[PDB]
């Protein structure tokens, strides 16, 4: 309902953790777990990459059609480009829907 | 062929290939006869042109020709549409002329 593909068996979940690296532990033995640890994180790189399949326009409509674009006029930032702090934003949500059909 | 027979069929379509587009275009055309036949010589002393700059001699014919040489004769404005949203470039390749149908 909120939009997009419904699917039995979606792209699956990715889990990801830090495994605890104990900090040093006491020279007489103790049962209960170990509850001090080694402060740590990780970093790195993730690819994802989707294909889409397409279905093209085979409209015969003799009109232009409406189509999403840019502006021209002068503005202070760029749409859809980093800020002068070099803050990336989305000004406007954008839809799929500007080509048309017959019903 | 023959009386009864069309020698044509109407094709006005376009095709977009990947990097080719066919544009096909048929219209129907009406050709008087011109000038009762005859070849004229033509100038600004026969229009009455009186200004150097625009003085001219010529002919006029009894015949007249095809001119498809805009393009709005080949896109329909929905296909030029698609071709300036798309593409960097576009040049022609290719042309086929037909006439049929003729009814005199």
């Amino acid at each position: 309902l909120m939009g997009g593909f419904g699917m039995k068996h979606p792209p699956p979940q990715i889990l990801i953790k830090n495994t605890p690296v104990p900090a040093d532990p006491p020279t007489a033995f103790n049962k209960d777990k170990l509850n001090s640890f080694i402060t740590q994180y990780s970093t790195g790189q993730v690819s994802v990459e989707i294909e889409w399949e397409l279905q093209k326009e085979n409209s015969k409509r003799w009109n232009p059609e409406i189509q999403y674009t840019s502006n021209y006029y002068k503005s202070n930032n760029v749409e859809f480009a980093v800020n002068t702090e070099g803050v990336y934003s989305e000004p406007r949500p954008i839809g799929t829907r500007y080509l048309t059909r017959n019903l | 062929d023959g009386v009864g027979s069309s020698s044509g069929n109407w094709h006005c379509d376009s095709q977009w290939l990947g990097d080719r587009v066919i544009t096909t275009s048929t219209r129907t055309w009406a050709l008087p006869t011109y000038n009762n036949h005859l070849y004229k010589q033509i100038s600004n002393s026969t229009s009455g042109g009186s200004s150097n700059d625009n003085a001219y001699f010529g002919y006029s014919t009894p015949w007249g020709y095809f001119d498809f040489n805009r393009f709005h004769c080949h896109f329909s404005p929905r296909d030029w549409q698609r071709l300036i949203n798309n593409n960097w470039g576009f040049r022609p390749k290719r042309l086929n002329f037909k006439l049929f149908n003729i009814q005199v």
